[PDB]
């Protein structure tokens, strides 16, 4: 299932050091 | 919140030099164990993961910690499980090690780095042996992003997903997290509690036990007025153990050696169980308990309880030297870098034979349509039927061939 990962994706290279 | 043992054994798979031990560091806390005397027997690590849920947001209310100050909500956290985690070793070489851990685990997580090759060879010999030893409830981790670029990391996916079309597990949860900046070990433990359910285990179920790991503990300094006994590192799957009860080591032990032989399995009485951290009594199936026996720590020292099968007092487990395999075969190999076709199984050949957790070196005596007849030659133990995962020399070091089953 890749449809929920891509907004996890999203939201982790917002919060990156 | 009352202090718990293990309730389901997840275990994690992937490649060498990717950071499995870190990957397991971010989840839980407590770094891996292998990294002399204790602990040392098979290539695995022990940490506890806690999964404490604040229902007083979504993802991030399954926290490390059970105290609740992070997510917004000053309520505290309410119990829902605690996890134990067995790291299986991604090598061409240690594959028996491996194939132990895997009967052993109930869950499984793949790690896959983004800046490496899509097609591995060793995640996709772990996949093979998933699908095998029926290890299903799969959840599918990136381990690098950051190193990535935004596209590069989506193109990845896309190429995963395509790899993931011809396999029996179709609904594989896919996550993007990080081991070193910590990020996103929240939506992991989400995916945990809900794609994961717990397979119905009770008391009714005679008790049995399969051995990893050896524990002695003698310490430098201290002396031999107080010695602690020999403890195993063992999982239960089935039947509830506590304290005070007779234990068999069933395989055999090499003590006495012109003549014969003529030995009982190793007679051992529980004095003490080590599980989570602090002293318990009851031993739930499900995780690795170190169960302290009254076998010597001489016994329990490095390389002597690696896959051994246990059974409780009043229950006969039988000894085989000549096994009934029933075995398919599949198409190309998987493991190699050039993938091969496999052939047909030539008489009298050394086979590494993993039933369960027991690695045994075997020969084919016949060779027919769908079953073989193999003679071992050191002793194994069969007590159902057992999930068996064979492996060949072909090329240098070990390389799997297919699955085979006893018909006893």
């Amino acid at each position: 299932v890749g449809l929920p990962y891509s907004e996890l994706l999203s939201r982790f290279f917002n919060i990156l050091r | 919140i009352i202090n718990r043992q293990a309730t389901i054994n997840i275990g994690t798979i992937g490649h060498v030099a990717h950071g499995k031990s870190t990957v397991v560091r971010a989840i839980s806390g407590v770094q891996t164990v292998r990294f002399l005397e204790r602990n040392i027997t098979i290539k695995l690590g022990y940490a506890n993961a806690k999964i404490y849920k604040c229902q007083e947001s979504f993802k991030s209310d399954k926290e490390i910690s059970p105290k609740c100050q992070r997510p917004g909500c000053p309520g505290r956290y309410k119990l829902v499980r605690h996890v134990s985690f067995v790291d299986c070793p991604g090598h061409d070489i240690l594959m028996s090690t491996m194939l132990s851990g895997a009967a052993v685990m109930d869950a499984a997580l793949l790690l896959i780095a983004g800046n490496e090759s899509c097609p591995q060879p060793q995640t996709s010999e772990h996949l093979a042996a998933i699908e095998i030893m029926k290890l299903k409830h799969v959840i599918i981790l990136q381990n690098k992003v950051d190193l990535m670029r935004e596209e590069s990391a989506l193109e990845h996916q896309k190429s995963i997903l395509k790899f993931i079309r011809g396999t029996i597990a179709d609904g594989a949860p896919i996550v993007p997290i990080s081991a070193q900046l910590k990020y996103n070990i929240d939506a992991v433990n989400e995916f945990i509690v809900k794609t994961i359910p717990v397979p119905p285990r009770d008391f009714m179920i005679s008790p049995r036990l399969i051995v990893i790991r050896s524990f002695d503990v003698n310490k430098p300094g201290a002396e031999i007025e107080d010695l602690k006994g020999g403890v195993a590192g063992g999982s239960i799957l089935n039947g509830v153990f506590k304290l005070g009860d007779e234990i068999e080591i069933r395989p055999g032990i090499v003590t006495k050696d012109k003549g014969k032989i003529q030995c009982k399995p190793i007679f051992s009485n529980i004095v003490s169980l080590f599980a989570e951290q602090n002293d318990l009594k009851f031993a739930v199936p499900g995780g690795l308990i170190g169960v302290g026996t009254k076998v010597d720590p001489t016994l329990c020292r490095a390389d002597r309880l690696v896959g051994q099968v246990v059974g409780a007092k009043g229950h006969l487990p039988n000894i085989y030297t000549d096994i009934e395999i029933n075995y398919f075969l599949l198409r190309r190999l998987l493991g190699v870098k050039k993938q091969a076709k496999v052939r047909k199984l030539e008489p009298n050949e050394v086979l590494m034979v993993n039933i369960g957790s027991t690695a045994t070196g075997a020969r084919v005596v016949a060779v027919k349509a769908d079953m073989a007849r193999l003679q071992l030659t050191s002793p194994a133990c069969t007590e159902i039927n057992e999930k068996i995962a064979l492996s060949r020399r072909i090329e240098k070091h070990w390389r799997l061939i297919g699955w085979a089953t006893i018909k006893k």
